[PDB]
């Protein structure tokens, strides 16, 4: 169904997917980040004889949802203990010397303690810039204490990083995993956040949507649908989903499936936004029902895309994946 | 194939963060423009007593036709007065008769002049009138009119000519009207439908975009509101009503849609495609700018309680601050 719908976002999809060459940029850079952050925490553990207990990938990289133009990577460094500034610069300092052990290619290592992260640039025209989140699983569980009225008894070293930016970076892990568990595999879910992603680039109105917002959006609508759909389709069905007031102040909101007290992922939408949202989809909505989807995509009528990199060597995790 | 979104069908997937904001003002306004919108009392009894002393007549003439030549094989109550869902100012019933005989206008006149000198022989003193029309005939008292839809048996309608016998059209329609009341009493025969209904062809009036939805339509569109759902309880009435709205707006009846199959035909008939494909755009604009209306609180207005709304479908308006653009035509002719 909606054979030409079909053949328009996946046309719309091949011209977003990002090339060759930036993918092999990308894939370069992370995999020397990953090794080289492996080897500063060998180096830290024989050091010591733990302190740093793995790197996830989250966002786009994790996600597979890099489009062309994206110069922003982002890993998680997730370390024992709430991470410090202390533990921040010796882990930026080291890894200029770990890189050396697996690449010659010159980066920026820029760390910054507001942002409890480490900044890796690379010298490209554009550069490719790789953001390295420290936090712990620690930082949640304090903050989980706080909100329920316990007292918390932390020795802390006068220099823990900002436990916001670190709740933050938790919060991308999980939406990773949550990423990979249930949205890669529903039919067509990633091809219709690509183009959506994009749409919202191109269409300042859906601007508010980018990112988690969007992501969850569409693995709902696209899932909540009892057969699996093609890309036409699917992306019909998130249009449906906003036409029908699914974002409007009184409608049920988005509930992110990743916070334990109830949170709307798109509670950060001002009514007149809510508005101009709905209002759009659901001109979109018509405009492909009545054989103009390709307005909607911002391109003339026409005459597994999942993996956008390999998975971590370095750190490889348990993939797991939507029921079939 | 395809089945558009509809919230109500996956509210399990659609958890509220926050409790919905309390509609007990709109819930009293939708029952406070019922009663508004429901026939009178004496409404009631007009129609009742005409419905009565007409369908007497009919029934002893399937009985007892003895001379005469206009032989009926059924009679049947049919259409908002079978269904409970009439409207106060509009006092007719429609009555559906089968002749075993081929429906010429002659017959037609001759059967409507037969009923209605019953009734006066009856009765004198009862002013009635009687005219013939398209689709039979009407027996009108200075209270309430009955329609008497004309029909025949199968055999008749294959067996049709152009010629001297009613439009092959209008023969099918009293049929389907038979079948849609038989479909309503067993399936719709809940109050929150029937009052869901009223508010609809209200709704319709006030609204023109609506113009091309048929009461059937609407019959069908007001009973997948309330009764199509998980809770397998009939949704409130306010909900049911947002639900209206939310699945026109979603597309329920647009190019692509399973929409709603119609129940009283063979085999899987989409309703709404009796619309144009400009007018199922247009429907479906009014019901998306119209549910947007509804979450900024302009539920009076699009009730009727505040005068002409009709311009809402068709300038911007603003709510609390917030700027409402009224959903424009998609469709291009080919």
């Amino acid at each position: 169904i909606f054979v030409n719908d079909d053949r328009h976002v996946m046309a719309k999809h091949s011209s977003v997917y990002p090339t060759q060459e930036e993918l092999e940029a990308v894939q370069n850079m992370v995999s020397h980040t990953e090794r080289a952050l492996k080897a500063v925490s060998d180096w830290i553990d024989e050091q010591e004889k733990r302190t740093l207990r793995g790197v996830m990938r989250v966002g786009l990289v994790a996600k597979g949802l890099l489009l062309k133009g994206d110069l922003d990577l982002e890993l998680v460094l997730l370390c024992k203990e709430k991470p410090t500034t202390a533990l921040l610069d010796k882990v930026a300092d080291n890894l200029a010397i770990q890189l050396t052990t697996v690449t010659e290619d010159k980066y920026e290592i820029l760390q910054s303690v507001d942002d409890a992260a480490i900044v890796i640039k690379n010298t490209k025209e554009p550069p490719l810039s790789l953001t390295i989140h420290l936090t712990s699983p620690v930082v949640r569980e304090e903050m989980e204490k706080v909100l329920a009225g316990e007292t918390l008894s932390v020795n802390d070293p006068p220099d823990v990083l900002d436990r916001q930016k670190c709740l933050a970076a938790l919060a991308s892990l999980r939406h990773a995993k949550w990423f990979q568990a249930r949205a890669n595999g529903l039919k067509s879910c990633v091809i219709v956040i690509r183009v959506l992603r994009d749409l919202c680039t191109r269409v300042p109105t859906w601007g508010p949507l980018r990112g988690w917002p969007l992501e969850l959006l569409c693995e709902k609508s696209i899932g909540t649908a009892n057969r699996p759909m093609g890309a036409g389709e699917a992306l019909r069905r998130v249009l449906e989903c906003l036409a029908s007031g699914i974002v409007m102040p009184d409608g049920s909101g988005i509930y992110d499936p990743c916070e334990k007290e109830a949170t709307d992922a798109i509670g950060h939408l001002d009514r007149q936004q809510r508005e101009d949202i709905t209002q759009s989809a659901q001109h979109a909505l018509r405009l492909a029902a009545f054989g103009q989807l390709h307005k909607v995509l911002g391109m003339d009528p026409l005459p597994d895309y999942t993996v956008q990199i390999p998975p971590s060597t370095t750190y490889a995790i348990t993939p797991m994946k939507r029921p079939m | 194939s395809h089945i558009p979104f509809d919230f109500y069908l996956c509210e399990m997937a659609f958890p509220r963060v926050k409790p919905a904001p309390d509609e007990t003002s709109f819930s009293e306004a939708l029952l406070k423009r019922n009663q508004d919108l429901a026939p009178n009392s004496a409404e009631q009894a007009s129609i009742l007593s005409l419905v009565t002393k007409i369908n007497n007549v009919i029934d002893n003439l399937i009985v007892a036709p003895g001379t005469f030549e206009v032989q009926i094989e059924e009679v049947r109550q049919v259409g908002s007065y079978k269904k409970g869902t009439m409207t106060t100012g509009h006092n007719v019933a429609d009555l559906v008769v089968i002749l075993k005989i081929l429906p010429t206008l002659e017959a037609v006149a001759a059967l409507g002049n037969k009923v209605v000198e019953s009734l006066r022989a009856q009765d004198p003193s009862e002013v009635l009138t009687m005219l013939t029309n398209e689709t039979g005939f009407e027996i009108s008292s200075s209270d309430a009119t009955v329609k008497i839809l004309i029909t025949t048996v199968p055999p008749n309608l294959r067996k049709l000519d152009p010629e001297l016998h009613l439009d092959i059209k209008v023969l099918q329609s009293a049929l389907a009207a038979i079948r849609h009341a038989r479909w309503f009493e067993e399936n719709a025969s809940q109050s929150t439908v029937k009052v869901l209904i009223r508010l609809l062809k209200d709704l319709r009036i006030r609204f023109p975009g609506f113009e091309p939805l048929t009461p059937w339509i609407l019959d069908l569109l007001g009973h997948y509101a309330v009764m199509n759902n998980p809770t397998r309880q009939p949704l409130a009435l306010n909900v049911a009503y947002r639900r209206c709205l939310q699945i026109l707006a979603a597309g329920l009846f647009l190019p692509g849609s399973v929409g709603i199959t119609d129940p009283c035909e063979s085999g899987n008939f989409r309703v709404h495609t009796v619309m144009t494909l400009e007018q199922q755009d247009m429907v479906c604009y009014t019901a998306q700018t119209l549910v947007r209306i509804l979450s900024h609180g302009g539920f009076r207005k699009i009730l009727g309680q505040e005068g002409d709304a009709s311009y809402l479908a068709s300038e911007i308006s603003t709510w609390d601050g917030v700027i409402v653009t009224p959903s424009e035509k998609a469709y291009e002719k080919p």
